[PDB]
This record gives C-alpha cells, sequence and structure tokens, in this order.
C-alpha cells in the first residue's frame, strides 16, 4: 500500500 | 455423467440425500456434551440424576443454559468393565459419585472390605485408565449431612491409621477430598473438579456446567490450533 | 457344591468323545486349501477385467 | 547503495512471502482438507497474502525506473489486486481474531458459530466487502502521462477540480477501515481472550499448563506486535504527507519505500505466524 | 469332594489330546510352496461415519454390506458404487455388533443396551423401521448372526449365548457354561453348530439343535476377542489379547497352529478367512491388518492405511476385503 499514490519526485 | 442409467442416477441422488441427512445428524450430535456417570449404587447416584433432571445403559438428556447434556449411566452392567469402557473414550466428562457417609460401612460381601476403600480403588482404576488420559472427572462427595451427623460418633481413624487430625467435619472432609485427588497420577492434562453435594436446586447442575464449559474451552483452543 | 457336580458332568461328557490324529486333520486342512486355490481372488490377483472393484 | 539494498530488501520480502504463501496453499489444498473453520481462514489469508506479494515487483520497477512502462490495463489490474488483497488479508486477520475470541470467551455459542459452512459464508462476505474497493480501483485506476516531466505514472484518477480532496478522503477512509477498526477489534478480542484464559481452571492447574498459557499469551502478543509494527509506519507516513506537510527528498523516498516494504513484510510473515505455529498444522505437516 | 474327579477327568482329557498329537502341522505343511507377498490396495474408501466403527458384515450377494458406528448409525453400503442404500438411525448409539441376513431382508444390531434389534429392509412403506427387539440378555450384546430369516444367535457379556425366534420375540435356546464374557461368535457353514469365544481364554463349540456344549478349547493367555469358522466347517481361528491367533480343529479337539510375531504385542480384534481358507486375515490394535498364511504361519501380507485401531474385518462370500477402523472410515481391498 502507498506505492500507487500520486507522489512528487 | 451420461454413462449412468436412469435408475443409477436415482440411486446416486438417494445416496446424496442420505449423506446430507448424515452430516446434519452429525452436526447436531457433535453439539452435545457427553457425561459418563460412574460410581456405586450404595453411594447414592439416582438422587443426583433426579436433582439434575428437575436395560444396560440409562441415557438422560437435559438442557441447561442452551447446552444439551447426555448422561450415560452404566451401573446396570454386571460384566467386565474392560471390554466396554473404551466405548466412552471421547466422552466430554466423567462424573464419579461417592458417599462420604460410607467411610465406615462394610461391603455386602462376607469379606471385611471397607466401602470407602472399594470406592477409592474404583476411582483409581478409572482415573488411571489409558482411555481417560485427558478426560476431566467431576467428583461428587454425597451425603454430607449424614457424614457430618455420623463423624461425631465414629472417628475417621477406623478407615485408615494415617489420619491424625481432629474429628471435626471440615478437616475430615478436606482430608477425604485430598486423599481422593492424590490418586490422580496424571496431574498435567487431567483436572478433577471435586464438589460436595448441596441438595439444592441449580447447584450440582451449575458445577457440572462450569466444568463442561472449561472442557469445551480447552477443546476449542485445540481446534483453533492455539493450544 | 452343585456347580462342582455340573462341572464334573460336563467334563465326563466332553471326555467321552471320538478324536483323530493331528496328521489326518493337517492333511485334510491342506487338501481343502489346495482344492479351492484357484477360486480365491485374494490368493491370486484377479485381472481388472473380471474384478468388479475397478478404478 | 541504498537503492541496491532497498531493492534487495524488496526482493527478499517478495521471495519469502511468495514461497511461504505457496507452501501454505499447497499444504491446505492437498495435505490437510478444509474441514474446520481455522483451515479455511488460513487458506484465504494465504491466498490474499500471495496475491498482495505478487504486486511487489511492479512497485520495485516503479521505484527503480521512476516510471510505469507497462500498459494501462496491467496498471489497473495491479492496483485493484493490491487494494483488494490488502483489504482481504486485513479482514481475514480480524475475523480470525474474532473467531478465536468467540471460541474462548463464548464456548456455548461457538458450537453454533464455528461451523465450516459459517466460515465459508464469512469468507464470501469478506471478499464481497473488499469487492467494493476492488471495483473502485478498477474503475478509477489507470495510467497518465505528465508532459513537463515526461513521466508516465500509474495511480487512481479523480476529477482534477477536487482531486486533492478526493485523494485525501480516500486515504482517510482506507486508513480508518484498514487500521483503526481492525487494530481495535484485534486488541479487544485478544485481551478478552487472555483475561478469560487467566480464569480457566485447566490452565492454572499445573506448572506445565501455566507454561502452555504463557506460550499462548506470547503467540498472541507476537501476532499483535507484528501487525502493529508492520502497518503503523506506512499509514502514519501517508497521513503525514497527505495532511501534515508536503515535501520530496531522497531520504524521504527511501523511508517511504521501506515503510511499504514493511507493509508487505506483514503479509510475508503472516504464514509463519498463523500456519507454521498452529499445533494442528504442525501435526498435519509431520 | 468331586473336585478331584474333575481334575482326573481333565488329566484324562489332556492325556488323550497329547496321544492324538502324533505329528505337527508345520512338519506336514513343509511340502507346500509359500504363498508369497500379498499386495493389495484400498480400491474402495467408504466415508460417511462420524464416529468409531465397531462392526461390519457383508451381505450374501457379495455387493452390499452393513456397518455400525458409535454415533448411532447402521449404514448399508453398495461396495461397487460407494453409494449409501440405507442409513438406519439407532435408538442406542452404543452398538458393538451388526449382522446381515442371508436373505438380504433383515439387519441386526446390538450393544450396551442389552437388546438385539432386528430391522426390516423390504417394508412396503419404503422406509426401514424396527421390526423386532430381543431384550433377554442381562449383559451387553457382543455378537449376533442370522441362522435364517426367523432365527438369530447372539452372544452376551453375561457369559451366555442365545438362539432366538424372531417372529415370537423370545429366546428358544440358552447356551451356558462360559466363565467369562462371550466376545465372539461364528456360525458353521451348514448352520448346525457354532463356536463362541469368551474372556475366559477358551472357545466352546455349541450344537444348535441340542443346545449344549460339545467341545472346549484352551491355550490362550488372555481374552478371546475374535472367532471365525474355516470354510470347510471343521476348524476355526481365534484371536486374543495375547497378540496371538490360534487355529483349532473340531475333529482333532486340539490346537494346530499359532500365528504370532516377536514385535507384535497388541491384541487382535477381528479374524477372518479367505474363500479357499489359505489366507487368515486379522485386524490388530496397531492400526494395521495382517494376512497370515493359514498353513505356514508366515506373515504373508500387511494392510495399512487406517489411522486408528482396526475394529472389524470381513471377507466377502465370493472372495472378491472390508476393514472398519476407529478412524470412521471403511476400506475395501
Ligand atoms: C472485479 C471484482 C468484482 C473486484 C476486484 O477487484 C476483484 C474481484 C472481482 O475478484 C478477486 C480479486 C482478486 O484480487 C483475486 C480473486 C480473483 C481471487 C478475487 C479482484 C481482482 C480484480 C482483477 C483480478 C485479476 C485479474 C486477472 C488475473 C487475476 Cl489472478 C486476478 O482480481
Ligand atoms: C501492543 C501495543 C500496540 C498495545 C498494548 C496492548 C496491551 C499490552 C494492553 C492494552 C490494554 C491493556 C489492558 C487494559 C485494562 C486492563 C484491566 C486491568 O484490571 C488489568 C490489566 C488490563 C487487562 C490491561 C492489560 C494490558 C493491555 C491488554
Ligand atoms: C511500533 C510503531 C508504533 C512504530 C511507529 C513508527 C512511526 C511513528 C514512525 C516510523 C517512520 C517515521 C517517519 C520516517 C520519516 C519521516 C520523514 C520526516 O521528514 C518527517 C517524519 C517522518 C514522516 C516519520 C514519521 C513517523 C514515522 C512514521
Amino acid at each position: 500500500y502507498g506505492g500507487f499514490l500520486r507522489r512528487i519526485r | 455423467g451420461c454413462t449412468l442409467s436412469a435408475e443409477d442416477k436415482a440411486a446416486v441422488e438417494r445416496s446424496k440425500m442420505i449423506d446430507r441427512n448424515l452430516r446434519e445428524d452429525g452436526e447436531k450430535a457433535a453439539r452435545e456434551v457427553k457425561l459418563l456417570l460412574l460410581g456405586a449404587g450404595e453411594s447414592g447416584k439416582s438422587t443426583i440424576v433426579k436433582q439434575m433432571k428437575i436395560t444396560g445403559i440409562v441415557e438422560t438428556h437435559f438442557t441447561f443454559k442452551d447446552l444439551h447434556f447426555k448422561m450415560f449411566d452404566v451401573g446396570a452392567q454386571r460384566s467386565e468393565r474392560k471390554k466396554w469402557i473404551h466405548c466412552f473414550e471421547g466422552v466430554t466428562a466423567i462424573i464419579f459419585c461417592v458417599a462420604l457417609s460410607d467411610y465406615d460401612l462394610v461391603l455386602a460381601e462376607d469379606e471385611e472390605m471397607n466401602r470407602m476403600h472399594e470406592s477409592m480403588k474404583l476411582f483409581d482404576s478409572i482415573c488411571n485408565n489409558k482411555w481417560f488420559t485427558d478426560t476431566s472427572i467431576i467428583l461428587f462427595l454425597n451425603k454430607k449431612d449424614l457424614f457430618e451427623e455420623k463423624i461425631k460418633k465414629s472417628p475417621l481413624t477406623i478407615c485408615y491409621p494415617e489420619y491424625a487430625g481432629s474429628n471435626t467435619y471440615e478437616e475430615a472432609a478436606a482430608y477425604i477430598q485430598c486423599q481422593f485427588e492424590d490418586l490422580n497420577k496424571r496431574k498435567d492434562t487431567k483436572e478433577i473438579y471435586t464438589h460436595f453435594t448441596c441438595s439444592t436446586d441449580t447447584k450440582n447442575v451449575q458445577f457440572v456446567f462450569d466444568a463442561v464449559t472449561d472442557v469445551i474451552i480447552k477443546n476449542n483452543l485445540k481446534d483453533c490450533g492455539l493450544f | 457344591i452343585a456347580q462342582a457336580r455340573k462341572l464334573v458332568e460336563q467334563l465326563k461328557m466332553e471326555a467321552n468323545i471320538d478324536r483323530i490324529k493331528v496328521s489326518k486333520a493337517a492333511a485334510d486342512l491342506m487338501a481343502y486349501c489346495e482344492a479351492h486355490a484357484k477360486e480365491d481372488p485374494l490368493l491370486t490377483p484377479v485381472p481388472a477385467s473380471e474384478n468388479p472393484f475397478r478404478e | 547503495a541504498i537503492p541496491v539494498i532497498i531493492t534487495a530488501v524488496y526482493s527478499v520480502v517478495f521471495v519469502v512471502g511468495l514461497v511461504g504463501n505457496s507452501l501454505v496453499m499447497f499444504v491446505i489444498i492437498r495435505y490437510t482438507k478444509m474441514k474446520t473453520a481455522t483451515n479455511i481462514y488460513i487458506f484465504n489469508l494465504a491466498l490474499a497474502d500471495a496475491l498482495v506479494t505478487t504486486t511487489m515487483p511492479f512497485q520495485s520497477t516503479v521505484y527503480l525506473m521512476n516510471s510505469w512502462p507497462f500498459g494501462d490495463v496491467l496498471c489497473k489490474i495491479v492496483i485493484s489486486i493490491d487494494y483488494y488483497n490488502m483489504f482481504t488479508s486485513i479482514f481475514t486477520l480480524t475475523m480470525m481474531s474474532v473467531d478465536r475470541y468467540i471460541a474462548v470467551c463464548h464456548p456455548v455459542k461457538a458450537l453454533d458459530f464455528r461451523t465450516p459452512l459459517k466460515a465459508k459464508i464469512i469468507n464470501i462476505c469478506i471478499w464481497l466487502l473488499s469487492s467494493s474497493v476492488g471495483i473502485s480501483a478498477i474503475v478509477l485506476g489507470g495510467t497518465k502521462v505528465r508532459e513537463d516531466v515526461d513521466v508516465i505514472e500509474c495511480s487512481l484518477q479523480f476529477p482534477d477540480d477536487d482531486y486533492s480532496w478526493w485523494d485525501l478522503f480516500m486515504k482517510i477512509c482506507v486508513f480508518i477501515f484498514a487500521f483503526v477498526i481492525p487494530v481495535l477489534i484485534i486488541i479487544v478480542c485478544y485481551t478478552l481472550m487472555i483475561l478469560r484464559l487467566k480464569s480457566v481452571r485447566l490452565l492454572s492447574g499445573s506448572r506445565e499448563k501455566d507454561r502452555n498459557l504463557r506460550r499462548i499469551t506470547r503467540l498472541v502478543l507476537v501476532v499483535v506486535a507484528v501487525f502493529v509494527v508492520c502497518w503503523t509506519p506506512i499509514h502514519i507516513f501517508i497521513l503525514v504527507e497527505a495532511l501534515g506537510s508536503t515535501s520530496h527528498s531522497t531520504a524521504a523516498l527511501s523511508s517511504y519505500y521501506f515503510c511499504i516494504a514493511l507493509g508487505y513484510t506483514n503479509s510475508s510473515l503472516n504464514p509463519i505466524l498463523y500456519a507454521f505455529l498452529d499445533e494442528n498444522f504442525k501435526r498435519c505437516f509431520r | 469332594q468331586l473336585r478331584q474327579e474333575a481334575e482326573q477327568l481333565k488329566n484324562q482329557i489332556r492325556d488323550a489330546r497329547k496321544a492324538c498329537a502324533d505329528a505337527t502341522l508345520s512338519q506336514i505343511t513343509n511340502n507346500i510352496d509359500p504363498v508369497g507377498r500379498i499386495q493389495m490396495r484400498t480400491r474402495r474408501t467408504l466415508r460417511g461415519h462420524l464416529a468409531k466403527i465397531y462392526a461390519m458384515h457383508w451381505g450374501t450377494d457379495s455387493r452390499l454390506l452393513v456397518s455400525a458406528s458409535q454415533d448411532g448409525k447402521l449404514i448399508i453400503w453398495d461396495s461397487y458404487t460407494t453409494n449409501k442404500v440405507h442409513a438406519i438411525p439407532l435408538r442406542s448409539s452404543w452398538v458393538m455388533t451388526c449382522a446381515y441376513a442371508p436373505s438380504g431382508n433383515y439387519v441386526a444390531c446390538g450393544g450396551l443396551d442389552n437388546i438385539c434389534s432386528i430391522y426390516n429392509l423390504k417394508t412396503r412403506e419404503g422406509n426401514v423401521r424396527v421390526s423386532r427387539e430381543l431384550a433377554g440378555h442381562t449383559g451387553y450384546l457382543s455378537c449376533c448372526r442370522f441362522l435364517d430369516d426367523n432365527q438369530i444367535v447372539t452372544s452376551s457379556g453375561d457369559t451366555t449365548c442365545a438362539l432366538w425366534d424372531i417372529e415370537t420375540g423370545q429366546q428358544t435356546t440358552t447356551f451356558t457354561g462360559h466363565t467369562g464374557d462371550v466376545m465372539s461368535l461364528s456360525l458353521a457353514p451348514d448352520t448346525r453348530l457354532f463356536v463362541s469365544g469368551a474372556c475366559d481364554a477358551s472357545a466352546k463349540l455349541w450344537d444348535v439343535r441340542e443346545g449344549m456344549c460339545r467341545q472346549t478349547f484352551t491355550g490362550h493367555e488372555s481374552d478371546i476377542n475374535a472367532i471365525c469358522f474355516f470354510p470347510n466347517g471343521n476348524a476355526f481361528a481365534t484371536g486374543s489379547d495375547d497378540a496371538t491367533c490360534r487355529l483349532f480343529d473340531l475333529r482333532a479337539d486340539q490346537e494346530l497352529m499359532t500365528y504370532s510375531h516377536d514385535n507384535i504385542i497388541c491384541g487382535i480384534t477381528s479374524v477372518s478367512f479367505s474363500k479357499s481358507g489359505r489366507l487368515l486375515l486379522a485386524g490388530y490394535d496397531d492400526f494395521n491388518c495382517n494376512v497370515w498364511d493359514a498353513l505356514k504361519a508366515d506373515r504373508a501380507g500387511v494392510l495399512a492405511g487406517h489411522d486408528n485401531r482396526v475394529s472389524c474385518l470381513g471377507v466377502t462370500d465370493d472372495g472378491m476385503v472390508a476393514t472398519g477402523s476407529w478412524d470412521s472410515f471403511l476400506k475395501i481391498w
């Protein structure tokens, strides 16, 4: 869980 | 499949219906608690049955707190206990009844054998039996009133010289209980629930229900794999 | 008392019996086994064609 | 370095979880027939854990390549698998806890509740309940290309007018229904079970039975501690980034992926805690 | 007073037995080839009992069989198709024996209830209902076998046997003389004599017509649990708790061969013969069955696959083997 959220990098 | 004829399919359907009935009956049966009622007739055993309820095996069914108990009395058998005692291997609990007032009474046989000693040896042979290694035993010490009224006249030392306490009721009763419990060789997996009879409504039944509840909790723990 | 007399009578009845040599008994026991040896499906495995308990 | 060790950790967790789940599923399918409720629960838990572990290599690839090179359909199905099987695994853990609590603290009702048929009904209800999040991830999940960065990212798409609000609400709902309710239920059920077992005459009768009670308490505490340690960091990190503050650093990214690795380590270790420690399972294996 | 007379009679009987033992079965059987290794598999697995099996009996048609379980079920199995023809509930779940009538019409059961229940299968109503109940024994019913559709012989734990009349409901003949609980019963092929083994480590041969014991066989050191007639009707095998089987002969009036092994210490629950009598099958308490050579006393085969004690063992009339164990499973080899 959390690997498919809209992250900024 | 299409290989089976018209009657073969009917036979298979009948077998399936029979299997459904069998599994329903097994589900109902496994939901009930079995109690093997042992002891001696002179000890007073029918009175306990009458209290709880209100030709080789007497089966008594009673419901208490949404739990069905089937109690099997095998006191009418006059044969060797070894050849049929294994039928009760999966019994939920054993109920062993002994009369405290019979500490000095002699057996009906010509031999001078103490009735209490015979009860103790029967309890020893039943508790230390390979079929009841993990079967809990509920000990009912009956006729406490008669024992209390009789202990003031006859000392307890007549049964065995080992007793050195006073002739009071409480100490003698505790000593008898500890002597009976010391016969339990397997103190690890088996627990003995000793209880003096109360002769009052919903007293013996409550004790049996508590012991059965503990046994059911242990069985559920084993089923879950936790124990 | 009466049980002893009954036991004595039973032993008298059993003693007055006709017995044969063990050799004849063994010979008859072997003869029966050898005579019906071909009719025993357990003694000799039956081919699956004639065996009703097919897989 | 860190990347190398991070992907090594991901690969180790993936291999361990996949092997353990496959072994448990194979043992349950053939060696030990699913006649009891606990076996059915263990089978469902192992299936959910294996399907969650299957998601890990895609996330490792996203971490390394910094982009999603697979198709849109593959991204949708992977996201749906991840969400659905996470919910299924958590709910199966919660229901195993409730089942054991009912078995101990309600022995009379356990005769009418621990039927394998009722276990199958409960499992079907769990999978249908997770089907809501699964269908949501199928419908809304997808892949979109960002032009100013020239990066294709796979995630849940919401309308852009209130994308932030929808994302925050979805994160809050998932956090609540996947951590707060299950952790509270597990804590309450296991605490009540231990308190009841403290009053059982059988367990306190002998030194060896006291040792058995201590072992049961240790196992329960290990299960609860493993679940909390594996799931709390990732949820806290996600909540902090969603509402607390927004930042992007290499150390933050590495810690985020390590938290995800711990979340997957939960499912990797579930077979060890629930299958390779049940006494009935040990007897069936031997 | 007369005890010395009884002792003298016993001495005369044993001297006569020793005189007739002019040879040995093992010496005479040295000319026959060994059977070999008997290998067979569980070609059928009957499931549907939720308690320990205590007895089973084949039908006369070599296809149907009856099994009794401790959960109060008499299940009639079609061995060919694994289907359940009938599942008779029992008023008493403590059943230790069951029987199948030679006509296929009736089924007997009994146990700790001290009653032999006879159920009719060919009722016009279509359901199996209780037809008769024989409550004449003061001990648990240990075995029962149908002489005919109207006569059944039972053995009880009160050291007696009884030949009954089903249509009347009262026993016509009482066989007494055992000093221990009668545990096993076997009818002769001609249904004129039978043999009973009890806990007194002795087997008695009884005559149906006359109603009195004719021969007594000793040799066992423990209780006899199983008994079975040889197919020719002249010998019979007994299984005991001494982990030994023994083959007695009626005409020779002495034991012939003892089947035992050094590593076998558990008792025998059931014994049976094959159609030719060459194989003696015996169920043991070590979860396994042993197929001995009835003439060479060799452990020709082993049947394993039961997780609990094998309780009952039957061989079909045509010779085409059912084992029931405390693991709630029947296995047909
Ligand atoms: C659509 C929906 C109503 C909702 C949903 O997301 C899931 C459902 C059905 O069914 C299950 C899911 C699983 O994760 C596993 C399973 C098959 C046991 C039950 C979920 C799911 C989505 C897509 C795949 C998939 C697609 C292709 C291949 C493989 Cl193995 C799985 O699965
Ligand atoms: C493991 C972390 C995450 C949470 C800690 C949980 C455990 C250690 C805590 C949480 C709630 C606690 C219980 C709360 C209340 C009581 C009642 C009191 O009369 C005896 C102790 C007892 C029964 C506590 C025992 C310890 C307990 C079960
Ligand atoms: C046993 C359980 C309760 C342990 C819980 C540990 C939690 C509280 C820890 C583990 C990892 C931690 C995170 C690690 C890194 C960062 C980045 C930093 O810039 C802000 C704090 C933040 C986001 C931390 C928040 C707290 C955190 C989530």
